[PDB]
């Protein structure tokens, strides 16, 4: 199917049958054809294809996708460059700063390096319709979104879940704590990062996690 | 609309570059005040002072102001509820 990487494809192929997905395309498809929506058609999927499903290390989930042009890519958090880092994004690459030695702001906002590593950079919300927040949300992406979280919980073991702000602890909130590893933060927005998202070394401490299951580490700095 | 009413608020004209929803509690504290329902966080930044200019509304689809946060590069906060 397209746009979507086969190994996730394959493992997440009984939700595009079902009626609430089906449903969802066709709202999806109505807003494009009416407005702009964002990410593009073709980028709405990009986690699915910087790395295979086995090989996730690290997950961050994000809430929607940016609402600017050319912003979202459909990774979390991350902008096409050569957009600047937004708010949130700053505060991140902030706290890699004092959190992982040697890391350098890369001069962009592209978090692909990071993807093609085993980090999913996922949002719980999919698309949105431009200049209007949350505009997608309730429409299936949450339901799709909890699928792809539950198959990770269920399928994978020892991955280490960094979920930032209540919005992301609550949809991580069933990952089974047996298997898995969930760190959690409050949001790196500017509101809030200076008040635990800041000095929370979420990086770091992934990696020390990682290295308990013999799993290599995520070079945080090959941006 | 959004940035319309920034500049109202703050004379200054500016693009908001993200919007992250928070529950009541996780503004509460920060803001001094308890909204009656979820809050949009949406930011800009001011190049000019240097400053993350925050406009939290309820969510969508009414997007009501509720309060508006200038932050300086050390995260101290000017608020005012709207």
């Amino acid at each position: 199917m397209e746009f979507f990487g086969e190994t996730w494809r394959r493992e997440l192929a009984a939700e595009f049958e079902k009626p609430y997905f089906k449903q969802l395309m066709s709202f999806v498809a109505d807003e494009r054809s009416r407005h702009t929506v964002y990410p593009p058609a073709d980028q709405v999927y990009s986690w699915t294809e910087m790395c295979d499903i086995q090989d996730v290390k690290v997950v961050i989930l994000g809430q929607d996708p940016y609402h600017g042009p050319n912003q979202a890519h459909g990774l979390c958090f991350s902008v096409q460059k050569p957009v600047p880092p937004p708010p949130s994004l700053v505060n991140i690459y902030k706290e890699l700063c004092t959190d992982i030695d040697g890391f350098k702001h890369p001069g962009h906002g592209d978090l692909s390096g990071w993807a093609k590593q085993g980090v999913l950079l996922l949002n719980a919300v999919l698309t949105v319709r431009a200049h209007q927040a949350n505009s997608h949300k309730d429409r299936g992406w949450e339901t799709f979104t909890d699928a792809v979280i539950k198959w990770l919980s269920v399928n994978r073991e020892g991955v280490v879940f960094l979920l930032w702000g209540s919005y992301a602890h609550k949809k991580g909130a069933t990952i089974d704590r047996k298997r898995h590893h969930v760190l959690q933060a409050v949001h790196p927005s500017p509101l809030s990062a200076h008040r635990g998202f800041l000095g929370c070394k979420h990086f770091s401490k992934a990696n020390g996690l990682l290295k308990l299951s013999g799993t290599e580490p995520i070079n945080w700095r090959a941006l | 609309n959004l940035s319309d009413i920034i500049e109202k608020e703050t004379g200054k004209q500016l693009v908001i570059q993200e919007s992250i929803l928070m529950l009541p509690e996780e503004v509460e504290e920060v803001i001094g005040n308890k909204p009656e329902s979820d809050i949009l966080v949406h930011t800009a930044y001011d190049e000019s002072t240097d400053e993350n200019v925050m406009l939290l509304t309820s969510d969508a689809p009414e997007y009501k102001p509720w309060a508006l946060v200038i932050q300086d590069s050390n995260g101290e906060n000017k608020i005012k509820m709207l």
